[PDB]
RNA sequence: GCCCGGAUAGCUCAGGGUAGAGCAGGGGAUUGAAAAUCCCCGUGUCCUUGGUUCGAUUCCGAGUCCGGGCACCA
RNA sequence: UAUAUAGGCGUCUGGGGGGAACGCGGGGAAGUGAAACAUCUCAGUACCCGUAGGAAGAGAAAACAAAAUGUGAUUCCGUGA
RNA sequence: ACUGUGAAGCUCACACGCCAGUGUGGGUGGAGUCGUUGUUGAAAUACCACUCUGAUCGUAUUGGGCCUCUAACCUCGGACCGUAUAUCCGGUUCAGGGACAGUGCCUGGUGGGUAGUUUAACUGGGGCGGUUGCCUCCUAAAAUGUAACGGAGGCGCCCAAAGGUUCCCUCAACCUGGACGGCAAUCAGGUGUUGAGUGUAAGUGCACAAGGGAGCUUGACUGCGAGACGGACAUGUCGAGCAG
């Protein structure tokens, strides 16, 4: 679909936070990202699911 | 003599299927599923001490089923073999799982 | 959405240590010329990516373009 | 056709049909509404069939209830709504 | 790992076999192959356990395909009886089919044979054609808004940097001089205040740069939000600031 929706999960506590696009022909790989998680209270890295 | 053979049920074609296992027990090995989903240790046999290897073979299993693949289907522990070096048969019981040495 | 099948020279099509066969095209040969036939060639990412293996066209995974049957009450 | 049976004679006792409404058991539409229509509604209504009684049906827990030593067959009214 | 509950070596048979030799059993005789063997990705045909690919044996469970037999069931085949009258009906018996067919419940297919219905609106009458949502300009009469099948276009995306921040820079065009080189590639000097460029239409903007380059980075956050714009309603839009 070019740029489907991905989903950005936590490291440390697996939740899914937070959702967005990306270009899987540009980047095949899973995004890795820092963001802020709530319930670790703290930013942790992200990655795609 | 005798060794600990098991038969992992998982699919070894498949990449994400593949059971690899590394444990010690006195009383650091390397543990790879074959090409046709099969898993050799070592071990003794029949004619042999009772408890000192039966605390090694409890670890050892505990290994396999902490590294079972999450893809598999079907029954994970298909069949283990102790058979001594010209005897028969003698295959464990793949449903002992917890505290082996009772 | 589920299950099968197809992709290999210019064309058609057979194939874990083989890329091949029949038509096309180029030169040589036979013939008195001409045609019809025999010789030697050039022709290929084996759909595209990755994995197992000493080694893949062949086994496995994903993806692309087609085809057949079935399922589809925001 | 043998056991016998179907059947045939004789004699007693019943049945049949009608009725305005109410009752019980079955079969069962469409116009209409949805501002169209098929699920749905209309409606188990209209109509149809089988049957009674002065009334009928139901009725004496293989029931409710919720830790209370609570009610205690069925039917019909008012709330719950 | 082996041998006298008797190895090799020869010979007897069988099966596979690229008859190169393998594997199984038998006999004579009795004292063996086997570890680094030298090449090799892989070493022993020393042996063992699991197992793959085909091929074959057995016991257990388990499904399908047929042929038979008669007793269920079927016969608008024959003959008797009820029956004086009966091409109805029922019974008895012979002759045929026979667990098939027919029927009940469940299930897939075909199914205008039948039934209930749908088959949009705008529109210089209706049909044919075209259009239907969002964004920009003109008509639009110098606040906002304003119609017609009026005049022109674009959208149903893209970017992991083309987002955040810090710092630095100034284009296009023209003139002059330069190997290929020319109107135009890269170099050098001068004039050059926006005529270039801004992912993508148009408009309003941007040289103070919102344009060009580089270093780090994920705020393309979590809980909120005073006050407003616009509005039939449902929608839509801006926002200082507080804390993590
Ligand atoms: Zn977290």
């Amino acid at each position: 679909d070019v740029r489907p929706k991905i989903t950005l999960a936590c490291e440390v506590c697996k939740h899914r936070n937070y959702i967005t696009k990306k270009n899987r022909r540009n980047d095949p790989d899973r995004l890795e990202i820092k963001k802020f998680c709530p319930n670790c209270g703290t930013h942790q890295p992200h990655k795609e699911s | 003599t005798v060794e600990v053979a098991i038969r992992l049920g998982v699919d070894p074609r498949k990449a994400d299927q593949m059971v690899r296992g590394t444990v010690n027990l006195p009383h650091k090995i390397n543990f790879r599923v074959d090409k046709q989903a099969n898993l050799h240790f070592i071990i003794g046999k029949a004619s042999f001490d009772e408890t000192k290897l039966a605390e090694n073979y409890g670890a050892a299993l505990d290994e396999v089923l902490r590294a079972k693949p999450s893809s598999s289907k079907g029954r994970y522990l298909k069949k283990v073999t102790v058979s001594t070096t010209t005897g028969p048969g003698i295959p464990v019981d793949p449903s002992v799982t917890r505290n082996f040495t009772e």
